[PDB]
């Protein structure tokens, strides 16, 4: 039994340029639990990234929150790269400030 | 507060 | 309102014959308070909330001994299930367990849970009456028979109806400031014009607790499901949650659409409209 992860990239607070914030990548609804999540900055993996403790939903599908403290600008591009057994290739979701 | 007893499948 | 205590356990055997992963996390409502991680090898039940860190060393020694007992239990389960289904050790398999209790506004017992899953599907579950089991397949029926002969339901019922409830009240009292709070969602609506003909209205709900919330669209005061999008409620990382609901509408008809927000923190349900 395999389930593909749903990916959401967003900030903890409303994104203001120059203000310290937190970049979040929430993966949910996946199975099995083994999953690779990276946060990207201009296409390069961000070194220090923390994550929540693995848990699962009422339907047994897992979810994880990956996050890092960051200061956004108008020039920098952030994304979340996710790989899973259900994915032939890593899935990259760009951070949309309005989503 | 975890269950004090355990049961095997 | 109502409250709950939940424990979630994930045991994953890894490819090959290495040591399996064991993860345990404890929740009161949507607030995690303890964890145990073999990939973060400290061999102690760790606090994840201020109101639980005030507990004394006897409590932490007790939970540490018990969570290790839980870990070794699932270590047997992986091997037992490997035999039930005739599977080699080279493969990776997942055992999941959850249990806990619910209490009402009066903090009295409501329901108990104790259920398992193997490789992402139901295995066995204690029913609502806390006396009988639901076996998903032949293998689980072996567990059902064994647990019926050993009267497992009778023992778990005493924990779920008693011990579980008693310690939830203590947690709720010690973490009163943060566990008994209701943070109403901070709501607003955005408008994005795809072209000259359509426009997207996004209804936002931010910084709310607990996670339970309802976002629904209406057109002329009637439910609207076509041309809508709803994302999973997501954690903000500071203890609160986020969620939005969008709808694509024809230009000039934005005033027909309203967003409806229900949340326990709100004195009344909210109705938003694009001005």
């Amino acid at each position: 039994i395999q389930r593909t992860p749903k990916i959401q990239v967003y900030s903890r607070h409303p994104a203001e340029n120059g203000k310290s914030n937190f970049l979040n990548c929430y993966v949910s609804g996946f199975h099995p639990s083994d999953i690779e999540v990276d946060l990207l900055k201009n296409g390069e993996r961000i070194e220090k990234v923390e994550h929540s403790d693995l848990s699962f939903s009422k339907d047994w599908s897992f979810y994880l929150l990956y996050y890092t403290e960051f200061t956004p600008t108008e020039k920098d591009e952030y994304a979340c790269r996710v790989n899973h057994v259900t994915l032939s290739q890593p899935k990259i979701v760009k951070w949309d400030r309005d989503m | 507060y975890l269950q004090p007893r355990t049961f095997l499948l | 309102g109502s409250h709950s205590m939940r424990y979630f356990f994930t045991s994953v055997s890894r490819p090959g014959r290495g040591e399996p992963r064991f993860i345990a996390v404890g929740y009161v409502d949507d607030t995690q308070f303890v964890r145990f991680d073999s990939d973060a090898a400290s061999q102690r039940m760790e606090p994840r909330a201020p109101w639980i860190e005030q507990e004394g060393p006897e409590y932490w020694d007790g939970e540490t001994r018990k969570v290790k007992a839980h870990s070794q239990t699932h270590r047997v389960d992986l091997g037992t299930l490997r035999g039930y289904y005739n599977q080699s050790e080279a493969g990776s398999h997942t055992v999941q367990r959850m249990y806990g209790c619910d209490v009402g506004s009066d903090w009295r017992f409501l329901r108990g849970y104790h259920q398992y899953a193997y490789d992402g599907k139901d295995y066995i579950a204690l029913k609502e009456d806390l006396r009988s089991w639901t076996a998903a397949d032949m293998a689980a029926q072996t567990t059902k028979h064994k647990w019926e002969a050993a009267h497992v339901a009778e023992q778990l019922r005493a924990y779920l109806e008693g011990t579980c409830v008693e310690w939830l009240r203590r947690y709720l009292e010690n973490g009163k400031e943060t566990l008994q709070r209701t943070d109403a969602p901070k709501t607003h609506m955005t408008h994005h014009a795809v072209s000259d003909h359509e426009a997207t209205l996004r209804c936002w709900a931010l910084s709310f607790y607990p996670a339970e919330i309802t976002l629904t669209w209406q057109r002329d005061g009637e439910d609207q499901t076509q041309d809508t999008e709803l994302v999973e409620t997501r954690p903000a990382g500071d203890g609160t949650f986020q969620k939005w609901a969008a709808v694509v509408v024809p230009s000039g008809q934005e005033q027909r659409y309203t967003c409806h927000v229900q949340h326990e923190g709100l004195p009344k349900p909210l109705t938003l409209r694009w001005e």
